[PDB]
């Protein structure tokens, strides 16, 4: 899930489905700890940029899949020789493919296969604009030191 | 007297006598009125159109590498377990554990920490603050310069590899590239309200912060005078 | 090699009377690394045809160099002939289609690699291999400003 | 003048049964990782030499209100022609 | 707000400048003896930032007779920088947002912090509930329609409607016999 | 601007009031006027401790009520 | 009538504030007019 690309809601309380537009995505529950809980799975919604562009490329090459959200991390990272999150699916293979906000970069791509780029990113700052500006010779900005 | 007559005619002075000196001395004042008014008005046109200027310049700036030689230091974070932490820890020491002691849990934690002034500075993904700061209430929220990445990539699908759709994925996305889709997807969804173009926000303070020049200009003169005057009496003196 | 002429990433500059390329550095007094190029003559292939050596240096000559020194392989950089980026057209009304310029070289056998700003789209990768993008940008246009009249 | 459209970028083009496709893709991301591409883009790309601008608040030179200079001296010079007219005035008038 | 003193200047510039016009003055006084009386110095020093012509001293000697001349470039500065800077404030104003249509990006996505309806059963909802591209829009827009164009207009008055779509030969009707409303 | 006219009425009597502490009405009345229009007019000026003061504090009213004339009108003019 | 810019013109509460600043000014100098009269009185 993330802000502009994967939107995760709830399924209609009146039918007990999904709204039309969007994709049924299946998340798992673990609530017990003392005993080991049975396959247990809640029925959610997902919709957003990356959902369309799937939509789009299930479209163009016929093929079906069925989505769910991971649990075990987040993006993917390596703890002492092992992946987790998406990265660490793929990898022990229970996801044949990961879509969302995943970054190419050196160390993933040699567990993994990626694909041409659909949106640039990079990385970025962001700073509160503050009430003030740059005016420390305003006084000399008009005419100059020659008449 | 014709010194003051360019500066607001406002000093004590005598005026000259016949015809001769009356017309000389009209003439230059009108000489004066003409001097001083377009000054105020090109001024004013200078404050209309000003523009504001970045804080840092990027991540090889010296509040980044040296946050102890300053004001109580410089506060800048991200979020662990990501591609940024990694690509950070590479390439600076001092300066991931500096961040890394200041840790965050999410993005609207992190937003939240910036606008209560709990931080000052948040690195994280370029798309995400991009459309963080293009959908805001206000316009408060702003990225360095106009909008800059550092380490240049994009977002893919990951497959199993040595696979066989992954030749079929290419081409599919580098179709919806050629027929124009990703254009109506992105006004669709990445569309923004803020981040129009950046004029003056009308500053109300004018503090000692700007008007510092005429100050040390008035030091300089008062210097000069007394250099002057301890000189002609040096030469009075022999 | 194949590049093509590009200001902002391939100069093309004659050499000297010696037969090297002149020596030139930057604002920082770092020397410039250039190589010796062999492409067409000044004007075009058509009535002169002949080739002589030339100087190249740009974004995309000194990236080439990085990667002979961490691949460990030689190269012989040359200029493409028509002066074209490559594009598919019909031959002499014929069932058969073929290509030109820098894209109608490599599939001809008289080139391995292709060192240029060269757009990655839909038609050409159907029959080569492009890498990862080494640069970002898109289309735009290009106009002539007015002159204000105080 | 205008947005960006057709975003696509710059390969290095290569043939299918090509050996070296592999580790040509794999030292491109590695380029953009340590700042390598960086340098080649302030050195070749990033000079910009003349700077553009919109409003372009203009300081006003000498020659832009060399109007009000001549004034002065066209009055004095006369003035002198007429000094010695009014010289002249007080002793004939 | 109109703060005539504290708008132009801030607190801590109308202090210092206060300040400044006495060290001026009693330099004016010691660049007198060692080469103008206890008087002349509060003055003179005064009535040249003032605009004012009360009294008639002037430094006599060749060292004081500079200091006065920068002394009195340095007030024409301030008053320049006054009016200039006041003028600022009458030109320029906030960047208001105002939703720009139908293809408002507060519209397209709507959320639960801005709430736009309608009237129900009339020809707006049957533009809305026909089209499939409209179908996000009409579900939020569903669940808080009014009655009639009497109450609607009213909620919007009373800050619990944020956006109400109806017919232009309506709607600026209201707007003008209503001046705290605008299309 | 009959606001500031009375204004300026009571700061020539209450100078009156002063000068008993060839100080007349008009020639208070005309330096009074002409300081608030930038003073160019050739005027006489009072005497004393307190006459300096009364004109020195109306003086600084005319350098604020003549800045902002001229900054509104440049408003209107732009807009 | 509706407008953007609306140029709005200054009224009398609006800059009523330098009005205050000559009526204080006054009284307080005969509050000081008489400590000056008591000043030559005494000093
Ligand atoms: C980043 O990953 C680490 C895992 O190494 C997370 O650390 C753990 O946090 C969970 C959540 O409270 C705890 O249950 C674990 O006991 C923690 N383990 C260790 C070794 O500290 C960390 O929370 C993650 N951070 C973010 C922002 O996702
Ligand atoms: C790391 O190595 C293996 C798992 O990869 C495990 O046996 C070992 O205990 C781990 N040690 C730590 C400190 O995580
Ligand atoms: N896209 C990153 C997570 C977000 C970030 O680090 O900015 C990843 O997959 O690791």
């Amino acid at each position: 899930e993330e802000a502009p690309f994967v939107i995760v809601e709830s399924v209609d309380p009146l039918s007990g489905t999904c709204m039309r537009n969007t994709v049924p995505c299946q998340k798992r529950i673990i609530s017990e700890n003392k005993t080991d809980e049975e396959p247990g799975y809640i029925k959610k919604c997902c919709k957003g940029f990356c959902i369309d562009i799937l939509k789009k490329i299930s479209k163009s090459v016929k093929f079906t899949y069925d989505l769910y959200l991971v649990t075990n991390g987040k993006h993917g990272k390596k703890i002492n020789g092992t992946w987790n999150g998406m990265i660490g699916e793929v990898v022990m293979k229970r996801a044949y493919m990961a879509v969302g906000s995943l970054t190419i970069n050196e160390e993933r791509s040699e567990v993994v296969d990626f694909s041409v780029p659909f949106i640039e990113t990079g990385i970025s700052v962001m700073v509160s604009r503050s009430n003030g500006t740059v005016s420390p010779s305003a006084f000399l900005e008009p005419f100059s030191a020659d008449v | 007297l014709l010194w003051g007559l360019v500066f607001n005619n406002s000093v004590p002075v005598q005026n000259p006598k016949g015809t001769t000196s009356k017309i000389m001395v009209s003439v230059w004042a009108f000489f004066a009125v003409i001097f001083l008014a377009s000054y105020t008005a090109n001024l004013a046109a200078f404050m209309i159109q000003e523009e504001y200027v970045d804080q840092v310049s990027g991540l090889s700036d010296k509040k980044f590498q040296r946050p102890n030689d300053f004001s109580p230091p410089f506060r800048f974070g991200t979020v662990p377990n990501g591609s940024t932490e990694r690509n950070i820890r590479n390439n600076y020491a001092e300066m991931h554990a500096y961040m890394g002691k200041f840790n965050q849990r999410g993005v609207d934690d992190a937003l939240l920490s910036l606008k209560t002034g709990k931080l000052d500075a948040f690195i994280y993904d370029a798309a995400v603050l991009n459309y963080m700061a293009g959908r805001d209430e206000g316009c408060k929220l702003v990225t360095i310069g106009s909008g800059k990445v550092f380490a240049s990539t994009g977002y893919g699908i990951a497959i199993q590899k040595d696979s066989g759709w992954k030749r079929q994925v290419d081409l599919a996305i580098l179709q919806l590239f050629g027929d124009g889709e990703m254009e109506e997807l992105e006004a669709l969804w990445l569309t923004g309200i803020c981040h129009n173009e950046k004029n003056e926000v009308m500053s109300s303070q004018l503090d000692i912060d700007n008007m510092a020049g005429v100050f040390y200009m008035l030091g300089a003169a008062m210097a000069l005078s007394l250099i002057t005057f301890i000189c002609e009496h040096l030469f009075y003196w022999q | 090699i194949v590049t093509i002429h590009q200001e902002p990433f391939v100069y093309v500059k004659p050499t000297m009377s010696d037969g090297t390329c002149k020596e030139e550095f930057t604002v920082n007094g770092d020397p410039v690394k250039k190589v010796i190029c062999t492409g067409p003559n000044d004007t075009s292939p058509g009535s002169p045809r002949h080739t002589v050596p030339q100087c190249c240096y740009g974004f995309c000559i000194d990236l080439l160099i990085k990667l002979a020194r961490t691949m460990q392989f030689t190269y012989e950089v040359h200029l493409v002939a028509d002066g074209k980026f490559g594009t598919q057209e019909r031959v002499q009304n014929s069932n058969k289609k073929e290509w030109n310029g820098m894209m109608g070289e490599l599939l001809s056998g008289q080139a391995d690699m292709i060192v240029a700003p060269l757009t990655i789209n839909n038609e050409r990768a159907q029959y080569i291999e492009f890498s990862k993008p080494f640069k970002y940008q898109g289309l735009t246009i290009l106009v002539k400003k007015e002159i204000p009249r105080s | 003048t205008g947005e960006l459209f057709f975003r696509s970028g710059f390969g290095i083009g290569m043939r299918k049964d090509s050996p070296w496709k592999q580790q040509v893709s794999l030292s491109i991301l590695k380029s953009h990782e340590n700042g390598f591409m960086e340098d080649l883009d302030k050195t070749w790309v990033r000079y910009q030499e003349c700077d553009s601008r919109s409003n372009a608040p203009a300081t006003l030179t000498f020659e832009n209100m060399a109007g009000v200079f001549m004034l002065v001296a066209g009055g004095i010079v006369a003035g002198i022609f007429l000094i010695f007219i009014e010289i002249a005035y007080k002793r004939h008038k | 707000t109109l703060d005539s003193f504290m708008q132009p200047f801030q607190s801590t510039l109308w202090l210092l400048v206060g300040l400044s016009v006495h060290v001026v003055a009693v330099m004016l006084y010691l660049l007198d003896r060692f080469s103008l009386t206890l008087s002349s110095a509060m003055w003179f020093s005064w009535g040249v930032l003032l605009n004012s012509g009360i009294g008639e001293g002037a430094p006599r000697s060749f060292s004081a007779r500079i200091l006065g001349m920068v002394w009195a470039g340095f007030a024409m500065i301030i008053v320049a920088s006054y009016t200039a800077n006041l003028a600022a404030f009458l030109v320029l104003d906030r960047p208001e947002e105002r939703i720009t249509g139908i293809n408002d990006p507060r519209l397209r996505n709507p959320s639960d912090k801005f709430i736009y309806a309608t009237v129900k059963q009339s020809s707006v909802d049957i533009y809305f509930r026909r089209q499939v591209e409209l179908s996000t829009m009409y579900r939020h827009m569903e669940k808080h329609n009014y009655e009639s164009a009497a109450e609607a207009i009213q909620a919007v008055r009373d800050n619990k409607l944020h956006a109400f779509i109806w017919d232009s030969a309506v709607l600026e009707f209201e707007a003008s016999q209503k001046c705290d409303l605008v299309t | 601007w009959v606001m500031m006219f009375v204004m300026l009425l009571i700061v020539s009597a209450v100078a009156v009031f002063v000068f008993e502490y060839s100080f007349t009405i008009g020639k208070a009345i005309w330096l009074l006027w002409g300081l608030v229009f930038n003073n160019s007019v050739p005027v006489q000026n009072p005497k004393g401790t307190t006459s300096k003061i009364m004109v020195s504090v109306w003086a600084f009213f005319a350098v604020i009520f003549l800045a902002s004339y001229t900054a509104n009108l440049a408003a209107f003019m732009i807009q």
